[PDB]
């Protein structure tokens, strides 16, 4: 058939936006809100050596070309957050899996809520945590965020949520601000 | 619920009005239809006495709010719609401030299957060229909240709200609406919690009427009633998109 596509068969969907935000924040190098293609060639070269496939750094520059050309949605040159979700596989957003008005029925949902966004067992929202989180809430009240505004994002949330003032968002934190015993 | 029911499908409307404004005798048919499941209503009003002696934008608020859209966990505080089909009276008086002062008082209720406005108006103290006599308001309505409470006292609901008629000056003529509501026939009628109507309004013409009217197109919802987790996320999503767009 093709050279190429390889990295779909590669590609196994995410399931959560937190493991999205870590690999966004990995390869956002200057910080600009969008993926270059000099950032998304770093990317797919990591990817495919953790995969121990091989390919000389000349079609390392053609599939990233290639890449650009088919999710880069307006020719800018740059892909937004939502241009790597398509990449990545990001699957629907995880909020939209919950009715219950009980006292511990929300206390129950909270916790499937808070496990799914604490990936490091730590019981409370750091780094691309937060941003996961920020993510999936802000996609319920707008259209989508830009990847600049995230920054702005956390800030405004641990303002909100951060009663202790550490920088880190625990599980009695989170729930307190959202109204809950 | 009976009431309830009988707003499912589009209502013909009928409306009729007399009125009394510093001497000068008028009267509006009105005629249209309401879609209750929408907040709908377009309706085409008359002036049957020749030229109106009063602005028709100052007549929107007089010329039938058992049509909003009562979302469905505030249905138990729908209360004109469970006055029917006895219907309910709506008193109201109108100061227009710096000017005169409307007191009208209606009846609707269901005659057949038509749901029909008879309402006699009075105003006075009104000056001769003032905005409203001087007709020096502009041909629109500008939206707002209508706030409802219950008024255990007489079986009914008190209601308040200020409008503002745009002049072409740029100024704004303020009107302060005081209005009660009780039932025509007596029977059990919901008496809700403190909650608001949003409503806006649309003055157009028809192009091929000669006679003074007003071609009124209205959409009406209630709201300001309260959960889940994601309903509390959402307004958490709300207040942080509230404040990144301040520091903007
Ligand atoms: C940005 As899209 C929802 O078309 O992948
Ligand atoms: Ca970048
Ligand atoms: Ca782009
Ligand atoms: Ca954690
Ligand atoms: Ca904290």
């Amino acid at each position: 058939d093709e050279n190429f596509l390889l990295f779909f068969r590669l590609e196994t969907p995410l399931d959560n936006s937190v493991e999205f935000m870590q690999i966004w924040r990995k390869y956002d190098a200057d910080s600009s809100g969008f993926i270059s293609a000099a950032e998304l060639c770093n990317f797919l070269r990591d990817l495919f050596l953790h995969h121990k496939k091989n390919i000389s750094e000349a079609e390392l520059e053609e599939y990233t070309s290639t890449m650009m050309k088919i999710f880069d949605k307006n020719k800018d040159g740059r892909l937004d957050l939502n241009d790597l979700a398509r990449i990545l596989a990001l699957q629907e957003n995880f909020l939209l899996q919950f009715d219950a008005s009980s006292t511990e029925e929300r206390k129950r949902d909270f916790e499937k809520i808070f496990a799914h966004y604490d990936v490091s067992k730590t019981g409370a929202l750091e780094g691309p945590e937060v941003d996961g989180f920020v993510k999936d809430m802000m996609e319920l009240v707008q259209p989508s965020i830009s990847g600049v505004d995230l920054d702005k994002f956390r800030e405004i949330l641990l303002r909100h949520c951060d009663v202790n003032k550490d920088g880190k968002i625990q599980k009695s934190e989170l729930a307190l601000c959202l109204g809950l015993k | 619920s009976k009431g309830e029911e009988l707003f499912t499908g589009v209502v013909p409307i009928l409306v009729e009005l007399d009125g009394d404004v510093n001497g000068h005798k008028f009267s509006v048919s009105g005629e249209g239809e309401g879609d209750a499941t929408y907040g709908k209503l377009t309706l085409k009003f008359i002036c049957t006495t020749g030229k109106l002696p009063v602005p028709w934008p100052t007549l929107v608020t007089t010329l039938v709010q058992c049509f909003s859209r009562y979302p469905d966990h505030m249905k138990r505080h729908d209360f004109f719609k469970s006055a029917m089909p006895e219907g309910y009276v709506q008193e109201r008086t109108i100061f227009f401030k710096d000017d005169g002062n409307y007191k009208t008082r209606a009846e609707v209720k269901f005659e057949g299957d038509t749901l029909v406005n008879r309402i006699e108006l009075k105003g006075i103290d009104f000056k001769e060229d003032g905005n409203i006599l001087g007709h020096k308001l502009e041909y629109n309505y500008n939206s707002h909240n209508v706030y409802i409470m219950a008024d255990k006292q007489k079986n009914g609901i008190k209601v308040n709200f200020k409008t503002r008629h745009n002049i072409e000056d740029g100024s704004v003529q303020l009107a302060d609406h005081y209005q009660q509501n009780t039932p025509i026939g007596d029977g059990p009628v919901l008496l809700p919690d403190n909650h608001y109507l949003s409503t806006q309004s649309a003055l157009s013409k028809d192009p091929n009427e000669k006679r003074d009217h007003m071609v009124l197109l209205e959409f009406v919802t209630a709201a300001g009633t309260m959960q889940n987790l994601r309903e509390e996320i959402k307004q958490l999503g709300r207040e942080v998109r509230a404040q990144l767009k301040a520091i903007e």
